[PDB]
Formats: C-alpha cells, structure tokens, sequence
C-alpha cells in the first residue's frame, strides 16, 4: 500500500 | 542535503513564515511508524538534491498535530506544495512519480 489513514 | 537533514517543523509560526518566506516549497507530512512515509525517504533525497530552487521540509504529524489539521493531512504521507506565498498542492501517498510532477510543476 501507499498510503496510511489514522481515524480519530 | 537529504532527508535526514532537511529542516524539521515544530511550531506554527514557523509553519506560516515558511509559507511567506519560501517562493517554492514542499512539506512532507510523515509519521515514525508509517511504512509508507518511511518508503519514501530515499525518494525524497533524490528529489532534494534534483530541485535545488525548492524548499523541502517535514514535519511529524504526531509531533506536531497542530500543524497537521492545518493542512487538513489526514493521512501520510501526504506532500503539501507551496508556490509564492501559499499553498497551492497536495501529492498524498508514496507515489515519486507523481511527486515529482508536482514539483516540476511549481
């Protein structure tokens, strides 16, 4: 993958 | 220089004056634990030393989360681009090539 999302 | 030694942001005002003080510039929004951001590193080196007439910088987005929701990064690692006062781009991912298409660009 390419990318890393964080959900807060 | 590299990735290593480019400039690390930590305050706000600092983030700004970057801003209006930088004809051409590039912010790379990255975390310590992301594989992604960490891919990017050698990349961005490259770029760095290719690019001369632009200003790169990072910033740690769990370091300094204040900076991060200025720029609305949300995730990393995202690549903010600034042209002649303000910002103007955003590259989100490890994609070099369309980076660097960005950069070309500015």
């Amino acid at each position: 993958t390419p990318v890393c999302t964080t959900e807060v | 220089s590299s990735y290593t030694s480019i400039t690390k942001l930590t305050n706000l005002t600092e983030f700004r004056n970057l801003i209006k003080q930088n004809d051409k510039l590039v912010i790379d929004f990255y975390a310590t634990w992301c594989g992604p951001s960490k891919m990017m590193q050698p990349h961005l080196t490259k770029l760095i030393q290719a690019y001369p007439d632009v200003r790169f910088v990072k910033c740690d987005v769990d370091e300094s989360p204040d900076i991060a929701k200025e720029c609305e990064v949300t995730a990393m690692p995202t690549f903010v681009l600034g042209k002649d006062g303000q910002l103007i781009g955003k590259i989100i991912g490890a994609n070099p090539t369309a980076l660097e298409k960005g950069i070309k660009d500015l």
